[PDB]
């Protein structure tokens, strides 16, 4: 046994592939509960330097940043603050209860819970140090977890920053869920179908006040893919199209007169008027009944509802070949794009009260475009859902029976005639049929969400009329009523598309009106679009072009955001800037006036070269000098010594020596900007003086204050105050969550004999 | 649609078996038309034919061929 | 000192397909009366396009 | 239908390549224009025929 190998490095062509889904297959949705409690800030202990610059028998806690990783420059700390309130509404709960996330202070009187393991890790290190004041300690021994059950309510200690006492409060009173009972279950059920006598409904279970319930957002289509974006919507009409396909009922118990066309033709014609999905016909000229069904095709149906050059071909075929060789008159002479369909002309040609009731009728048959229960409908005639509209047809094709040929021949007449008498001979499962298309439509039709718009499609389905035929042809006294788990399944997908719709538009507006109100100016506002396509897993992203994305986002600007996310951005705007004056590795500017002013006093540094007001000195803005480099100004001001003020974000160094104050270092800083232009080599020095910094015994003899040039512009931290900065965080208790909500429900049908209409009458009775 | 117009551009493609547009590209562009017909049905036994031609493509997509010559192969 | 030809200041900013695609999106709303219709809603489609 | 969010402007460097290009053109035309004038008058002058 022996082999030999060979190989060759193939190249690896990798298209975009662009991972798609079908609506019965998407998963609702996954409800974020909430983790630990989302702090930016912490407290530190720190070391503190008296006035004289000398250190303390004493240290102190200080306010600090978690993760300092702030950018340089202004636009890469706006990206910052954008991927946090990114980070925010991915941490977003939709339900949280504290219990789950509380542990034990050991610290405690009553000992007591408390709502975070770092609040207990602080609680206990605050405890455990000797020069921390006794009233702290108290405060850690009252603070303990308060209980009211009988409102199901529970408040817990917390301790953190007052703008994570804002985003957490936030969540606490504005988490979307609502008291559930079995009325809840009955209402989410659309109207007409409770009130439709042909299923009944019952549940097993007597839901407490303690369920809850998350409501969609069932809001409308705010950006009127109808109007312009007829490739999403051929996409999207054909994606609920097959859905729609997907709940039809199979059906029950002379060329092509079979089954599995009469079904096809079932799913297709019901499918098709509840995705509002255009259609065109092929049919074959020797077969004529293929036309005599399209008759009762084109009355049933609107005429609106097919795309033109079919029902064009159609109607003028039956007129040219049933109508006017009947009477006796011209074939026609009809122009390709003459502006009227051949039955409207034909409306007025005839002289018969029959047929031209019934043509005029059929020109005039269209939709009814109605708002029910917040959902547009696109409701029929009320003379078609009764089947009535048989009976004109049948008076026609009686009084074309009892016409003569007088241009045409027997073997004619023998044919027309008896293709008419074998649909003629068929009133009552015609009548029956009309009835039962109706009421499935619109039964179906019940329990959508989404607006129903009318506007034709790029693309058709092809529908035979030989399909038609045997559907007229096959079919008696056996009556399919779609099962309720159909109907539920197909209420339940409708609704998880909408509220991924939805939520993803809440989305895409937030980021758009974010990044709008920030000036994040290179940023180009197409991966989200992208994104937005993406969770919705029916599109081809990567195959839709820029333009298309574009104008959604035109679009999307002029949205309101939710409440949630315009609430939470509020927030990040009234403190962003807050946020950003901590996070001691990047200053917010620095003044430089070449005169020997004074360090300022601080007790967390000593003697520091820092500025707080800004007052006086003029601004040079930075990011405007990145954009269009002109650096005559900064040039010119700093050759000639002229005071001026740098602002933008900038990191530093810890100058923590002495030696490198008398020799002036931090103005040395400049002279590369007029050798190398970029002023991203920039890092001034911070000149921190205390008694840890290995020459502090001039300072302490000679009577000295220090003074330095080139001061920068920056904020303290914020001292930490355990009495003022520990909160009580208010909360529910103990409730259960659903989101399958149909599943309480078990649902029947009556038997299909003993149907009933909107008339309160038995369909599928003629015989 | 011959005349002193129009011209005709005729070729032999028969050494083209071996090319570099008859591999991967061609596999992976069935592939996704199948994934789009897969997403354009309902109906099972149609999805899992589908998925076997398409399964089909994946496995030709890597191939030897057995020839001997002697003793080894 | 050197001769130039210039534009008309409404193209050096782009402003008069502005007035173009007005136009346009106009005679995509009209029908072609005398015209067949696959060809009619290909022509609209394609100067919806632009 | 095939454009979007790409500013393309000449390079510096390709700005002075097609200016010292046209200034060489235009400069060598008017110096050859002024040798064959004065030649051509040199030679109509000194009645060269």
């Amino acid at each position: 046994v022996q082999y030999e190998i060979l190989q060759k490095t193939i190249p690896t062509f990798e298209p975009k592939e662009s991972i798609l889904k079908k609506l019965e297959d998407i998963k609702p949705e996954q409800v974020k509960k909430q983790t630990k409690l989302f702090r930016i800030f912490e407290p530190r202990q720190l070391p503190v330097y008296r006035a004289n610059g000398e250190k303390e028998l004493r240290n102190r806690w200080y306010w600090k940043l978690k993760r300092d990783t702030l950018p340089d420059g202004d636009y890469d700390v706006r990206e910052y603050f954008l991927n946090l309130y990114d980070q925010v509404l991915t941490e977003m709960p939709d339900y949280l209860l504290l219990k789950d996330m509380a542990v034990e202070n050991k610290n405690s009187r009553d000992a007591g819970k408390v709502v975070d393991s770092e609040t207990a890790a602080i609680c206990d290190a605050i405890f455990q140090d000797e020069e921390t004041e006794g009233v702290v300690r108290r405060f850690i021994a009252e603070m303990r977890q308060r209980v009211q059950a009988d409102r199901n309510v529970v408040n817990y200690p917390s301790i953190l920053h007052p703008i994570d006492h804002a985003f957490n409060e936030y969540f606490l009173q504005h988490q979307l869920v609502e008291p559930l009972n079995n009325d809840i279950i009955f209402n989410y059920i659309p109207e007409r179908i409770r009130n439709d006598v042909n299923y009944i409904l019952n549940m097993d279970r007597n839901l407490p006040s303690t369920a809850r319930y998350i409501r969609p957002n069932l809001l409308q289509d705010r950006l009127n893919l109808h109007d312009n974006f007829e490739s999403l919507w051929d996409t999207i009409t054909t994606s609920n199209y097959i859905l729609a396909r997907s709940v039809v009922p199979d059906l029950k118990e002379l060329t092509g007169i079979n089954s599995q066309a009469a079904n096809d033709c079932f799913k297709t014609l019901i499918a098709a008027m509840l995705s509002q999905r255009t259609m065109s016909l092929d049919f074959v000229t020797t077969n004529y009944m293929s036309l005599i069904s399209g008759m009762w095709l084109l009355t049933v149906v609107p005429n609106d509802m097919f795309i033109r050059e079919s029902l064009v071909a159609c109607q003028l075929a039956i007129i040219n070949t049933i109508i006017y060789p009947a009477f006796g008159m011209q074939r026609m002479h009809y122009r390709n794009g003459d502006p009227q369909t051949p039955f409207q002309i034909a409306e007025q040609q005839i002289q018969n009260f029959q047929v031209a009731n019934w043509l005029h009728f059929v020109n005039n048959n269209q939709f009814r475009q109605v708002v029910i229960d917040g959902v547009l409908n696109q409701v029929l005639n009320d003379n078609i859902r009764n089947g009535h509209v048989v009976n004109q047809l049948m008076e026609a094709l009686m009084q074309l029976s009892r016409q003569q040929f007088p241009t045409m021949p027997v073997d004619y007449k023998r044919s027309i005639q008896r293709g008419i008498l074998l649909l003629s001979n068929r009133l009552g499962q015609l009548v029956d049929l009309t009835r039962l298309l109706a009421y499935n439509y619109e039964t179906l039709m019940a329990c959508i969400t989404m607006n129903m718009q009318h506007v034709q499609t790029l693309t058709t389905e092809k529908l035979q009329l030989t399909s038609v035929t045997s559907l007229c042809m096959l079919i008696g006294n056996a009556t399919v009523i779609p099962s309720p788990q159909t109907l539920f399944h197909y209420y339940n997908v409708n609704v998880n598309f909408h509220s991924n719709y939805n939520e993803r538009i809440n989305d895409a507006v937030a980021i758009i009106t974010a990044a709008n109100r920030l000036n994040l100016y290179q940023k180009k506002m197409k991966s989200i679009v992208e994104d937005f396509l993406k969770r919705l897993q029916i599109f081809d992203i990567s195959r839709v072009p820029d333009d298309q994305m574009y104008r959604l986002r035109d679009r999307l600007r002029l949205l309101p955001v939710e409440i949630r996310r315009l609430d939470i951005f509020n927030l990040i705007l009234m403190n962003m800037e807050q946020i950003e004056r901590a996070s001691d590795k990047i200053a917010q500017g620095v003044i430089i006036a070449y005169r020997d002013m004074q360090l300022e006093r601080d007790e967390m540094y000593g003697y520091v070269n820092i500025a707080r007001n800004l007052d006086g000195f003029q601004q040079i803005n930075l990011e405007e000098l990145m954009r269009t480099g002109d650096y005559a100004q900064i040039t010119n001001m700093l050759l000639n010594n002229q005071p001026v003020a740098l602002v933008g974000a900038l990191p530093f160094i810890t100058d923590s020596s002495v030696i490198s104050l008398v020799a002036k270092l931090d103005a040395t800083v400049f002279a590369q900007i007029v050798k190398l232009r970029k002023v991203d080599t920039l890092k001034p020095i911070l000149y921190k003086i205390n008694s840890d910094s290995n020459d502090f015994y001039l300072v302490a003899n000679y009577d000295w204050v220090p003074t330095s040039t080139t001061k920068v512009y920056k904020q303290i931290p914020q001292q930490f105050d355990f009495r003022a900065s520990m909160h009580m965080l208010t909360s529910n208790l103990t409730f259960t969550v659903y989101s399958d909500l149909l599943a309480f429900v078990s649902a029947d049908t009556v038997e299909p004999i003993n149907a009933v209409a909107f008339d309160n009458m038995r369909i599928m009775n003629e015989l | 649609f011959l005349s002193n117009n129009s011209m005709v551009l005729y070729t032999d493609v028969s050494q083209w078996d071996s090319s570099q547009h008859n591999t991967q590209p061609f596999r992976k562009g069935i592939i996704m038309g199948l994934d789009m017909l897969a997403n354009m049905t309902n109906d099972a036994r149609v999805i899992q034919t589908l998925n076997l031609y398409k399964q089909t493509q994946i496995n030709l997509m890597d191939s030897y061929v057995q020839i001997p010559d002697g003793n080894v192969i």
